[PDB]
């Protein structure tokens, strides 16, 4: 199921 | 320069890649303010035109839901970014505490969200980064103003040309342009705004996957639903501006102005 988590950033491709 | 004299440091607020956030004081002032403190010893060519840009962005924007650039200052080996102090911590705090909002508070919320994106726009910035985190609270007081926060992804854009800027942003607020590695200009924060008001009507996101390449087909595919329970009781009206900013094709997806006339946000 769907959860509302904190996620960080990119500034390019991972 | 001017920081060691005036400011004293405090606790720290987050921290970044070669930058920390802290409150500080302007002591003889005796008024708060968050300092964005970027370290500048042996920093690229690219990394002083990104602290510039981030500067120049932020000196930009005036808007009561834009959080305001107090001052920039250049000393030996540091940067300081000042801004004006929001004490009611991030949107993202808000949502997992009362669950989900109301579609009378989600309007609002969003109603003040997309007045931001729309100066921006109209400034000619494009944030990339927009997300409950990225939202802060005037105050801990519920109705508090929401001030967009963190234009460290924020680009230049001249009028409407769109081009490939790059890849950037936070996985679950990605556009389906930008995975496609495809032209985009401001139609992504939109997007974003689609997620963002899916977060707050039911109380999590319309693409999750514990694999990162799976949510990036989900989304480049809008393959996003309206399960019960939590949708059963939610206007159509909701779920069509969700399904206008969650629009696949950037040409076709609805603008912040078009969004601010819609019925469920004007109408209210
Ligand atoms: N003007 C501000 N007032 C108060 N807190 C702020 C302000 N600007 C940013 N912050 C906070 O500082 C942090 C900024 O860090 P960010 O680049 O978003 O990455 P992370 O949140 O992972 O540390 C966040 O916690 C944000 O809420
Ligand atoms: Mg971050
Ligand atoms: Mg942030």
């Amino acid at each position: 199921r769907n959860k509302l988590r904190r996620q960080h950033s990119y500034d390019t491709f991972v | 320069t001017r920081f060691t004299e005036e400011y004293q440091l405090f606790e720290e607020l987050g921290k970044g890649a070669f930058s920390v956030v802290r409150r500080c004081v302007k002591v003889l002032a005796g008024q708060e303010y968050a300092a964005k403190i970027i370290n500048t010893k042996k920093l690229s060519a690219r990394d002083h035109q990104k602290l510039e840009r981030e500067a120049r962005i932020c000196r930009l924007l005036k808007h009561p839901n834009i959080v305001r650039l107090h001052d920039s200052i250049s000393e030996e080996g540091h940067h300081y970014l000042i801004f004006d102090l929001v004490t009611g911590g991030e949107l993202f705090e808000d949502i997992v505490a009362r669950e989900y909002y109301s579609e009378a508070d989600a309007s609002h919320c969003i109603q003040q969200i997309l007045e931001a994106v729309l100066h921006c726009h109209q400034m000619g910035v494009v944030h990339r980064n927009l997300k409950p985190e990225n939202l802060l609270l005037a105050s801990k007081l519920k109705g508090a103003a929401v001030k967009l926060a963190d234009f460290g992804l924020a680009i230049e854009v001249e009028g409407e040309q769109q081009a490939w800027f790059g890849f950037a942003g936070t996985p679950g607020y990605l556009s389906p342009e930008v995975l496609r590695k495809d032209p985009y200009g401001k139609p992504v924060d939109l997007w974003a705004c689609g997620v963002i008001l899916y977060i707050l009507l039911v109380g999590y996101p319309p693409f999750w996957d514990e694999d990162q390449h799976r949510l990036y087909k989900q989304i480049k595919a809008g393959a996003y639903d309206f399960p019960s329970p939590e949708w059963d009781t939610v206007t159509p009206e909701a779920k069509d501006l969700i399904n206008k900013m969650l629009t696949i094709n950037p040409s076709k997806r609805i603008t912040a102005a078009e969004a601010l006339k819609h019925p469920w946000i004007s109408h209210r």
